[PDB]
């Protein structure tokens, strides 16, 4: 459980992977209100683990920050176009249109479709099973949890996170 | 289908690359323009000037196709 | 019935149940009445958002701001485009939804095609009429103002001058 001398709420019953009994807010109250946090949670989830790789890796080899995105001009493109970050969000709202409206709808139809929604068929390895399961999850948690210290590190310093990490080794 | 679909679109198709894409390419390659430095296939949807230098007719856009001239 | 075309036969999906129905439907998209259903979904709104197209392409020529295919060298389209995917984004959701909930009986619920805004209280079969066919000759203008733009590159009120003279 995520305390020890703490018990888990009802609905709560370590059924659903990463279930460390917690729910101080009586959030995930109704059962079909768990589903959506539980979607909502692994996608905030893998956003995060996104994040943070792609936050981190181009400022260590060279190019900036997780912030000073704006501002950049991404460029040489196959006619020498060159286009600023609201460009750049805008193919990226254009190109999620329909990648998310898949993932809402469960598939393509104006109708009801039987396709998870959380945990959709891509696995070529047979890899999924609980541990794993829980371990993207676990991950994902830490994940979001880093991203909201990159925010605050930011936001009472203003240095980068590697050189706030170099402040401390 | 195969008639009208498979070879009549498919002809429609093909022609309709020749004039807009295989024509202008191959004009200005047998005028000794260096493919280097050659336009991409777009540049002659896009900016029909390029175009319309080489074809003149474009000019007139699709105009003349509606009134049969 | 009245057809799209002197002497045709309707298709037999096509029974004049449903507003706008004028027996064409060639390649029989809507046989199936699921399908059908979507079709009308897509019909309704592509014929909405064509009419808000025509008019925001001519109503401000009227109004002296500009030519339509001239409009982003006066504004910063980059800009308004996030705007505008940013209101559309949580707005088209729901409409696919059917409403605000992760569950699919969601879908159920509601209408996606006349939501059911109506204050004046004039729906009607001949006013669902009037939305499609009003759409329809939106549509069909709105392709008519984009090639007329490719071909003569000028206004598309100095198109139908030309006509008269
Ligand atoms: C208030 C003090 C406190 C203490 C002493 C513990 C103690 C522990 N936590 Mg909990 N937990 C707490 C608050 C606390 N927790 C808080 C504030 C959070 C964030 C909301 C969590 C989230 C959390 C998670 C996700 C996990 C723990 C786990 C654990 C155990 C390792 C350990 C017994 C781990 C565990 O389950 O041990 C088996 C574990 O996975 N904790
Ligand atoms: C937006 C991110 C997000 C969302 C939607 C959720 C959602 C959920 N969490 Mg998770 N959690 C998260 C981030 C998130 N979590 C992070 C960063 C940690 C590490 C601190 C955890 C640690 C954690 C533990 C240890 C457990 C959960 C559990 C849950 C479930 C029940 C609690 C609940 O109703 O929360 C809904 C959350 C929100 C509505 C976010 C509101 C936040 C306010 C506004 C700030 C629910 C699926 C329980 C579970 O059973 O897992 C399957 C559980 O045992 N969470
Ligand atoms: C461009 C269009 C677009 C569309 C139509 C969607 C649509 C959706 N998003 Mg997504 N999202 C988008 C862009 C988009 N997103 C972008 C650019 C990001 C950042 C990478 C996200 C990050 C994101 C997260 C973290 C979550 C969603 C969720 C959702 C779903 C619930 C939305 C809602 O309840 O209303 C809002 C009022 C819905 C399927 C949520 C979900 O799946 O709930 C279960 C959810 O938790 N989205
Ligand atoms: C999670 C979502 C996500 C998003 C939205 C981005 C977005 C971006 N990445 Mg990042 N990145 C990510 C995850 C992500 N990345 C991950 C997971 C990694 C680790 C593999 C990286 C590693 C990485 C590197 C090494 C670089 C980027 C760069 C970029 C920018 C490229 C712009 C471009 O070329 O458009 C082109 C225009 C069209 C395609 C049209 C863009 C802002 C580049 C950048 O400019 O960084 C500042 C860059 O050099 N990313
Ligand atoms: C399937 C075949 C095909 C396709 C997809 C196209 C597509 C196009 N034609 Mg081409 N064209 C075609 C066959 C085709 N054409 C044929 C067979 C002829 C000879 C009749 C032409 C003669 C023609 C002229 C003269 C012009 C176009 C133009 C156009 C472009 C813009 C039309 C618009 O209204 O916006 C568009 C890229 C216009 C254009 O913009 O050219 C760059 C233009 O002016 N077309
Ligand atoms: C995207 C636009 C759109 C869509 C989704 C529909 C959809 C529909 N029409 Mg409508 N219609 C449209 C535009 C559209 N129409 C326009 C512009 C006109 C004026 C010409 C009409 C005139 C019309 C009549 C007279 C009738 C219909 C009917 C229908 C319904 C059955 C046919 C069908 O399933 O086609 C599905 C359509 C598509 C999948 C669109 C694909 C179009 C392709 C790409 C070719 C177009 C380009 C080509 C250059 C010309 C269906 C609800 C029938 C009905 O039962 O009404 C209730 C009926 O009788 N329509
Ligand atoms: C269908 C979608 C639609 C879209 C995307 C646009 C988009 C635009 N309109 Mg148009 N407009 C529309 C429908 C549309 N219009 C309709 C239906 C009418 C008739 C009521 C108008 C009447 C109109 C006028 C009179 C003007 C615009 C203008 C504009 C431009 C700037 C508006 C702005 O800054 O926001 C401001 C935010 C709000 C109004 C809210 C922008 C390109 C301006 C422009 O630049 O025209 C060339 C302008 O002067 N619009
Ligand atoms: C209700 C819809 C509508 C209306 C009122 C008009 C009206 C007009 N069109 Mg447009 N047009 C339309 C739809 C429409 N069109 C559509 C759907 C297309 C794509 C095929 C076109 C393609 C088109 C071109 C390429 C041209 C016109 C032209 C014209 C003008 C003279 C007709 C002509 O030269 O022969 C052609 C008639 C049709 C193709 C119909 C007239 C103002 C001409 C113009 O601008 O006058 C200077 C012109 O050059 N139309
Ligand atoms: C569980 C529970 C509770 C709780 C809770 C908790 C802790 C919730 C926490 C929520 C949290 C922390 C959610 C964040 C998500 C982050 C996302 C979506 C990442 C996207 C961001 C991405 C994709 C990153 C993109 C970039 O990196 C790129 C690619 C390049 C960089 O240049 C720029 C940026 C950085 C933009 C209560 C409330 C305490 C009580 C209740 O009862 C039970
Ligand atoms: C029905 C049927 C068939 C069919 C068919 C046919 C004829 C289909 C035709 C469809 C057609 C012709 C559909 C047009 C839509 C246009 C839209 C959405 C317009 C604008 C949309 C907008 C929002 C405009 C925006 C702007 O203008 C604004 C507001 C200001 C400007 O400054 C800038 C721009 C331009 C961005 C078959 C296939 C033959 C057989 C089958 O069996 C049955």
């Amino acid at each position: 459980l995520w305390f020890p001398g703490a018990k888990p709420p009802a609905y709560l019953t370590g059924e659903f992977p990463a279930d460390r009994g917690f729910d101080p807010l009586g959030l995930a109250k109704d059962p079909a209100t768990y589903e959506r946090m539980r979607s909502s949670e692994v996608f905030h989830s893998r956003l995060a683990m996104l994040g943070v790789v792609g936050s981190l890796i181009p400022e260590l080899q060279g190019q900036g920050a997780w912030y000073t995105l704006s501002e950049k001009q991404f460029g040489p493109g196959p006619n020498g176009e060159v286009i600023g970050f609201t460009e750049l969000a805008l193919i990226g709202m254009l190109f999620s249109y329909p990648l998310e409206y898949w993932r809402g709808n469960g598939g393509f139809g104006w109708f009801e479709e039987k396709g998870d929604r959380t945990y959709p068929g891509f696995d070529p390895l047979q890899l999924t099973s609980e541990y794993t399961k829980t371990a993207e999850i676990k991950n994902g948690r830490l994940a979001m949890s880093a991203l909201l210290g990159f925010a605050v590190q930011h936001a009472t310093t203003g240095a980068s996170p590697l050189e706030n990490w170099a402040a401390t080794t | 289908h195969h008639l009208s679909g498979l070879l009549g679109l498919g002809c429609l198709s093909w022609a309709g690359h020749q004039i807009h894409v295989s024509l202008p390419i191959n004009k200005l390659l047998d005028s000794g323009v260096n493919p280097a430095e050659l336009p991409l296939p777009h540049d002659f949807i896009l900016d029909k000037s390029l175009i319309s230098q080489l074809y003149p007719s474009f000019s007139k856009g699709l105009a003349p196709f509606f009134t049969f001239h | 019935r009245a057809t799209w075309f002197p002497g045709a036969k309707a298709p037999p999906h096509l029974t004049g149940e449903f507003p706008g129905d004028r027996g064409f439907d060639p390649v029989d998209f809507a046989a199936n009445p699921e399908s059908f259903e979507r079709m009308r979904a897509s019909e309704v709104f592509h014929g909405r958002m064509a009419m808000l197209g025509v008019a925001g392409c001519l109503i401000p020529e009227l109004l002296g701001r500009g030519v339509w295919f001239q409009a982003g060298e006066s504004v910063d389209a980059a800009q308004l485009g996030l705007y505008f995917m940013f209101l559309a984004a949580p707005s088209e959701y729901w409409r696919g939804n059917g409403g605000f909930g992760w569950d699919q009986k969601e879908k159920k619920a509601g209408n996606r095609i006349y939501p059911g805004f109506d204050p004046l209280k004039m729906t009607s079969d001949e006013t669902k009429t009037k939305e499609i066919k009003n759409g329809r000759l939106a549509m069909i203008a709105f392709l008519g103002l984009v090639s007329q733009a490719n071909t003569t590159g000028v206004s598309p009120f100095q198109n139908l001058a030309a006509v008269f003279g």
